[PDB]
RNA sequence: UCCUAAGGUAGCGAAAUUCCUUGUCGGGUAAGUUCCGACCCGCACGAAAGGCGUAACGAUUUGGGCACUGUCUCAACGAGAGACUCGGUGAAAUCAUAGUACCUGUGAAGAUGCAGGUUACCCGCGACAGGACGGAAAGACCCCGUGGAGCUUUACUGUAGCCUGAUAUUGAAAUUCGGCUUUCUAACCCGCACCACUUAUCGUGGUGGGAGACAGUGUCAGGCGGGCAGUUUGA
RNA sequence: UAGGCCCAAGCGACUGUUUAUCAAAAACACAGGUCUCUGCUAAACCGUAAGGUGAUGUAUAGGGGCUGACGCCUGCCCGGU
RNA sequence: UGAGUAGCGAAAGACGGGUGAGAAUCCCGUCCACCGAUUGACUAAGGUUUCCAGAGGAAGGCUCGUCCGCUCUGGGUUAGU
RNA sequence: GAGGGUAGCGGAGAAAUUCCAAUCGAACCUGGAGAUAGCUGGUUCUCUCCGAAAUAGCUUUAGGGCUAGCCUCAAGUGAUGA
RNA sequence: AAGCAGUAAAUGUGGAGCCGUAGCGAAAGCGAGUCUGAAUAGGGCGUUUAGUAUUUGGUCGUAGACCCGAAACCAGGUGAU
RNA sequence: GAGCUGUAAGUAAGCUUUGAUCCAGAGAUUUCCGAAUGGGGAAACCCAGCAUGAGUUAUGUCAUGUUAUCGAUAUGUGAAUACAUAGCAUAUCAGAAGGCACACCCGGAGAACUGAAACAUCUUAGUACCCGGAGGAAGAGAAAGAAAAUUCGAUUCCCUUAGUAGCGGCGAGCGAAACGGGAAGAGCCCAAACCAACGUUGGGGUUGUAGGACACUCUAGUUACAAAGGACGACAUUAGACGAAUCAUCUGGAAAGAUGAAUCAAAGAAGGUAAUAAUCCUGUAGUCGAAAAUGUUGUCUCUCUUGAGUGGAUCCUGAGUACGACGGAGCACGUGAAAUUCCGUCGGAAUCUGGGAGGACCAUCUCCUAAGGCUAAAUACUCUCUAGUGACCGAUAGUGAACCAGUACCGUGAGGGAAAGGUGAAAAGCACCCCGGAAGGGGAGUGAAAUAGAACCUGAAACCGUGUGCU
């Protein structure tokens, strides 16, 4: 239920690599940021990456 | 299904005319100073597969 | 006289600790490798993985006594259940086929079955346990397998976490050689108080306080890491 | 139907607990002592998120290590970890 | 095969009268023996017709059985407290 | 006694590797799955001809393997064999 | 060969593709000769220059690969009567 | 078109030529549980509200409707807080849920035993298992393509290229594409410039030989994409009906066999009948046939509809997008000289004299035009229905199951799992007599046969008995 509110950005999954070449499992998260934008309605708090913040988004 | 050739073997040996596969020297990477004139010129020379390698090795290149 | 950070204090000591050892001397016994009391050449006691004592307690471990007795000298008799005979009912482990003697030899080096000799008329019932390397469990000891599992560590390679710095969220002013450093409030935070949804203070909203561009969270980097994991440890 | 008793020694203070099915003990626990961590959304623990135990407690309280009634005591050493 | 061999699961029965094809073992009677803080009387859990009557003897009952918690047919459980 | 809770990369343990449905140095069931086994055991009709080895070298190798030596069948040279 | 036509046939049709007729060299390349080399000087590999398609038998490779037999590992569930 | 009341026989009582039973299409009825939905619950049970009605002097009891949650829409709708906004009340909804074929397809997440004769990179393998979403198929799909010819022109599948090029503790091992030969084969709709109306909805507009806007003379229904509601004849499927041709003797219990005379064939496939049947029966070849329901197609009606070249002053052609650094993944390709393309973080373009690609990279040439969407066919599979086939099995075989089988049974549970076919052509299944309490037997009958008597076709070996020649 994590996911941007905007965007659509959601964590990934992939591997962690050592010096011998070794794997284990491992994940990549987003830059969730919990604003308040305005809506149809009251302003309620959502989850916004960093990302859709540039370039004038609404807060 | 379809045999597979032996990689590592077609990378170090070709065909000839009669049918015998022509082969590379060993001994000479480096540590030159440790070998005579003699011994570095005639191991610039190439060599055939012996019979003895052939009954052994000869599935494995079947399709070169 | 040599070395080191120090060279074991008080207490105890053939001790649940002493190999030599049944150490040496006393007690106990007619006779004591056990026991009790002393001595100290303590192989290799020792002060909180504590030292030395200590009333009461113990289905604890030791040594010696009174009383008692079939434990014994050394065994005997009696009662009952099984066992034995008869009527009824009626399994099991095991099993290559079997008309299955002894002595001295021989043999894969311990023979009912091979050699030579000696014994022995055919078939049952009650007892004994020398042999059939007797029966039940593809030896748990030992060695082997580039077999396996559990555990340890200053074996190799990782890893869950936990510290640290840069960067995004993150903004407004002003001193000092765009940066250290100071105030402020609007971001962000409060298992802080009051009000409403609402008979609920889980949640949400509002209003006061606290903190504040820090903290918390995302990405990248360095360090610690038998807590946990996969493996190796020759002939 | 209903305690045998005595004189000495070792270990553990005591009542308790333990290898269901070969070990009940000198082993574990225990009352007491000591060291160390923790200022409260406490430290510690489960998930390792929300939510919980600690605790509807607040250093005369809570977690971890060692020793183990009582009496007399507990000596020297900070190169090494 | 072992072999008509081991066993037949703690204990006191004896006689008379019946039934019956068949009686140590079924029914009736008398005497004797055992428990009685229980082998007596209720009842929760659990089982699910094992309860009653009239019939039966193939199999089950560690023997026998004319008998049964076994076989056949028909019955039996009633709440305002 | 009754009604409930903690589940195996786990739980519980006055602590014994003790218990978790007669099983525990890591429960049971079904799948990957006909896992792997240089190790034991087994492998079914009849005649005719020929007929070994238990050695060397190298090997994480020593009861395993590879090349050479020794056996058999077909073709060629042919006197080169004793 | 795929495809198409034909009775799930036989075989028509289909010439993408494959093997052989020429080798040598790491390659550029040359060619009955090429490589090495200052140099057929010597030496290496070739100039045999008869193959090709289907199929019986032997052996090999990839699939469990002659059959039966582990101690174990991983994944998802069922269990505190 | 004459019997029928299912295994199944039994007796009892009945229906039917005024057309039973039976077969096909269309209807009506359809207890309770179960997503289970009024509430509760240990499935197949218990307890309610509200409005109508049956019954009662009245209460108590009964019948028929309706009352879950979430979602989308009309409506009334104070809060804290003037206005508003959360909340609240009612109405409408073939809106959703669950199951499913342990097959095929797309996505999320993702092992180990094993091989390398040990093992860590690698391999097993993007496999097993788990979760989500579908469809009758799905996925892909109309060039920012493949390449280097005197060029082709969306996608998918088969053959070959080829075990080649390449990747790799360069070890074990992994492994392509373009070209060519075939199956099948249609392409299209939006955003922007710009014009008219009250930011909205209409029109105009879809591209690389450069297209479009503006300004210049201007008119093929494709309901599988391309826009979406319906009346309109032929077939197919679901019950059926016609359908040729043989007699005699012998053996036998029985003739279809043997022996003689015949016949049919667009029919000599098959099964049964007392043994081995083209001519006995059901059938076969070939014709005929539909009340009613469904499917597939075609003929008008019906419904939309704007067409090409010249001018390019000027304007438009998809942005936190492409791309870069860091960390990963996927491309046959393990970071390697790694292009081509995806995710997280941080930076961050250009505007036709523009942008991308041709295996690091630059210059010249050639090809194309990213950052929006849709699309049949050739392709994969079988829980099924209909009609058939086999040098496949024949009861220790074939499915675990030929028979009342996922059953007896076993376990708290998940779960594991058997054994068992055969009288005779026809029950004609032994009236009657004798021994006995009965079971069992000896006769007499049935039958071709009873050593075919239901424990029944044939009836081997182990093992157990009786009587006898030689010892």
């Amino acid at each position: 239920g994590k996911q941007c509110f905007v965007t659509g950005r959601k964590a990934s999954t992939g591997n962690r690599r050592s010096h011998a070449l070794n794997s284990t499992k491992r994940r990549w998260n987003a830059n969730l940021q919990k604003v308040r934008i305005l809506v149809d309605g009251k302003p309620k708090k959502v989850w916004v990456s960093a990302r859709a913040l540039k370039s004038g988004k609404v807060t | 299904p379809k045999m597979k050739t032996h990689r590592g073997a077609a990378k170090r040996v070709k065909r000839t005319a009669s049918g015998q596969l022509k082969r590379s020297r060993a001994f000479t990477s480096h540590l030159f100073a440790n070998k005579s004139t003699k011994q570095k010129r005639q191991l610039r020379k190439a060599r055939l597969v012996s019979k003895s390698d052939m009954k052994r090795v000869k599935q494995l290149l079947a399709y070169k």
